[PDB]
């Protein structure tokens, strides 16, 4: 015969490793608070109604249900070691699901509830914090203006500038993105979001950027930065609530 | 075409993440583009030629699905797949991988293969059965029918004409003379200018030539109102033969007993003039003279 | 010869019906036999002949079925090198066409339906479910054993046929015999033997050489002999022996040689006899006495 | 080739590994790079040879694996593992680990085993059909097919000595040939290497001279003590003629049947090796390289 790990229908991914693969006798059952949002509200009431302050987006935990099973206590308990290890992260971890693989989610083991110390045949369930609480699709790089339907506004992953005239001035119409006594006559200006800037090759964190250049912006589903002034490449990710 | 990137490892235990969504009907298009990475680094498949495995559903043996990737760059591990019939037929929630093998000849000896990633094939119209005449069907099993009905069908009527002609034909010492004279007949009655005269009279003190085509379902001649004829424009258009006789400031054209034709006489501003009967037009077309009267010749 | 007994439909397409593998390169003659049916019920194909038809994977190919029943519906189809051409899931039909004007036309076909085909990759021998390195290692040892072994008895026997079997015992026995004599007479040092007195107390080394016609040694006196400087140079094979300050060297009986014993001022002894001269050369030590072993 | 890296301990459990993973039909590419590990520190197995255990499942009692590991560094404690077809039989979770023995003749002088771990085997769209384990047949079909031999050889040699019984009667009248033959015989049992093969292990990778000499009575090896013997020191030292076989890092040493000398090996630690049988010395002297272990030849 043969002992195939069993794979659920919504099983989860942490750091590109399958628990039930991992751990043998584990088995996700059930997949909580991804499949519904709340959002946080700052509300200043007055005489009649209530005008909302500001609208806050808070991080969302996904609550795991298990179950672990061994005939031997011993190796329960080893195979218990073995779970925490793995789960107990000291940085944000890729979780992507069975049934969800389109997406990825970027989040950290937070707490675990109460475990019986009887049965041999235990089913409990813990707690994933994710900072980010939107799932990100596949990486894209788009030229110049993004037309794909985004659900919600996406901070970007990286902008490649080339430029053609004296200075840069990005702009779509509400964010203005300015660059002063920049390389002209065609030279590479990457925009890494997520890190630092960099000019042509080497990484230029002073200078690149002037004092009034947005680095928050937001693209929407008909964002257009197209220009005869310079040639951008957009790389974004779908995110997802 | 339609390009699908993947990074596909061989070292980290993936098993099912990266997904890949395809559909039916994709001749040639859809393309799998794959960068090979072992331990977080390109892999190098040097000397090994690289293939397509499939796991199909329902459709499994020994050699469930393999086929040969043709465009790869084994230095920097890049291959790109385009999804054949073959990948395409299996519609449903497949899983897949990628093989590279240094075979000597029949048998192997290095074979290395990537994770597995999910290979999943949505139907399209050609894909789902329909139903037709109180039967279900799908679009291949009738175009493979009608077809059939198509090339058989001519072959029994090419044999029809064939077999009823050798009755006539050989059997009889005279009955070729009979066959040969109804051939000869027709020849004379489509090719050749004889039957059909018409009278052109123009302007010019000379000899005008004159060109003649015939031509069914013609723009605006159709039975039932405009781009109602199965060939939209104008159907064949048939060069008339003919043999031309000349008078002063009147043109004879000689045509075959064929395009004989009574109808409404048009005459148009220049050198034109056409003779339409309901679809059927027959057209004149006269150079370095003007057209001022046209008419069948009467004696 | 390995069969597959199904039933095809021409009005319900056929996509319930079995499983149907078939191996690549199959030494059996793999048969598929087909019940036909019109709406449930068999189909009497009278006058017509069936054909099996494959579709483009291109790919395309008509075939003529050669065993079938017209009566009773049922045909036999053979698994040709044409139908096991691609490995996978192949759609193919069943046609009963009708010659009229030397050429077939269809009448009826039965419903598209699907079979794959198998790959026949791995080797007869197959591997075991269990392996073992000390037991395959302790056949190994063992079939060696018996093998040279065997090699070694069968090689006894084909000598002992050779000479007793085969042409005449006496003579070859004696033949040989003196062969063998003649050459541990000529190549193993026993025969003859020589000591040579020495002044080291430890096994000094001895070479012997053999020559004929050396330099002041010829019968008509200097450069009369055919090549001039000496003859062949024989190098003694010897089996030395040894005593406090004597070395005990012996010869094969070819190179026995009793004459005048010459000894030079060194770690060189020879004993001339007319023109044959043998030579004793001594490494790390002085020839002090040179003389035949008597006992 | 793909690398899996991983670290074993054998004083501690294997269970924070990571998930091994490999395809079933991948014949000589899936490496596994192990690092051993002895309560914290690296092992160094110098003149132990590692060995890939593969446990059975224990449902059926198939699938056992006892495979010789080729590239490995015993110094720093590392080794490379490549999957063979009985590593990737059972698609599915494995168990396994590996032994590290030391081996003179048959019999096992020290072993050490790393703690178990885990490896997980994919599907491929190959799968290699095994055949039920016969060790004990193919062993006793090899012993009963030799003692036919034996049974059926026994017979055909005591026919044909039979037949010519006769001619082997009068082959040698008297016995002037055998008495001549027996003189002869004499000679090559004590001139000539004949029936008397020694064995001498080195640590060269090439071809050692050895010079062996023959004595008796030398010091220390004298019946009633030391200088008790007639000629002190030492009797007449025989230099016995030798034919020597090569092997890697083994010497075949033949000698005459006179020589022949079944006592207790002495091992000086260099280039000198004994056979002391009483007062008889038969003295092995190599030359640019160490004997490591003397013994007499046994097939």
């Amino acid at each position: 015969y043969r002992n195939l790990p069993f794979i659920p229908t919504s099983a989860m991914s942490y750091d590109g490793a399958w628990l039930e693969e991992l751990i043998e006798g584990y088995q996700t059952l059930a997949v909580e608070g991804r499949e519904m949002y709340s959002l946080s509200f700052e509300t200043q009431d007055m005489q009649v109604g209530g005008v909302i302050t500001n609208v806050k987006y808070p991080p969302r935990e996904l609550t795991i249900k298990y179950k672990l099973e061994d005939r031997d206590p011993r190796v329960l308990q080893e195979k218990f070691d073995t779970l925490k290890a793995f789960l107990i992260r000291q940085e944000d971890v890729p979780i992507i699901f069975n049934d969800d693989l389109e997406y990825t989610f970027y989040g950290r083991f937070k707490t675990a509830d109460n475990v019986a110390g009887d049965t041999n045949s235990i089913i409990s369930s813990f707690t994933v914090l994710c900072s980010d609480p939107f799932k990100h699709g596949k990486i894209q790089s788009v030229k110049n203006k993004v037309i794909e339907v985004l659900p919600y506004p996406v901070k970007p992953d990286k902008l490649s500038f080339k430029l053609l005239t004296e200075g840069l001035l990005a702009t779509d119409g509400n964010y203005r993105l300015k660059s002063s006594q920049a390389k002209k006559g065609d030279f590479l200006e990457f925009d890494f979001q997520t890190g630092d800037t960099f000019l042509n090759g080497k990484v230029n964190n002073n200078l690149l950027d002037l004092d009034s250049d947005f680095k928050n912006i937001r693209l929407t589903t008909g964002t257009d930065f197209s220009s005869s002034n310079y040639e951008l490449t957009i790389q974004y990710r779908k995110a997802v609530l | 075409m339609t390009e699908h990137f993947i990074t596909l490892s061989t070292t980290e235990p993936n098993n099912n993440i990266g997904i890949v969504k395809l559909r039916h009907a994709d001749v040639n298009s859809q393309a799998i583009v794959a960068q090979i990475v072992e331990n977080g680094q390109p892999k190098n498949f040097e000397g090994l030629q690289p293939f397509f495995c499939l796991m199909a559903q329902e459709a499994t043996g020994q050699g469930v699905s393999e086929e040969s990737v043709v465009s790869f760059d084994a230095k920097n591990g890049t291959l790109k797949y385009v999804a054949s019939d073959n990948a395409l037929q299996f519609v449903g929630r497949n899983e897949a991988y990628f093989s590279f093998r240094k075979q000597e000849g029949g048998r192997w000896i290095e074979q290395f293969s990537t994770r597995t990633f999910h290979y999943i094939v949505e139907k399209s119209i050609y894909s789902q059965p329909f139903k037709d005449s109180n039967y279900w069907w799908t679009f291949k099993e009738l175009y493979r029918i009608f077809n059939k009905y198509i090339e058989d069908g001519k072959k029994s009527w090419e044999q029809f004409v064939e077999a009823n002609r050798e009755i006539l034909e050989s059997i009889d010492p005279g009955g070729v003379l009979l066959a040969k004279v109804i051939d000869i007949e027709k020849i004379v009655n489509e090719k050749v200018p004889a039957g059909f005269k018409f009278v052109l009279e123009h302007d010019s003190e000379y000899q005008p030539e004159v060109k003649v085509t015939s031509y069914k379902n013609a723009i605006g001649t159709e039975t039932d109102g405009f781009d109602s004829g199965p060939v939209f424009g104008g159907g064949t258009i048939y060069n008339v033969p003919v043999s031309l006789s000349y008078d002063r400031q009147k043109v004879y054209v000689e045509m075959p007993k064929s395009y004989t034709l009574a109808g409404d006489i048009i005459l148009i501003d220049d050198g034109t003039l056409l003779v339409i009967k309901e679809t059927q037009v027959l057209c004149f077309k006269m150079s370095d003279a003007k057209i001022t009267k046209g008419y069948v010749f009467v004696a």
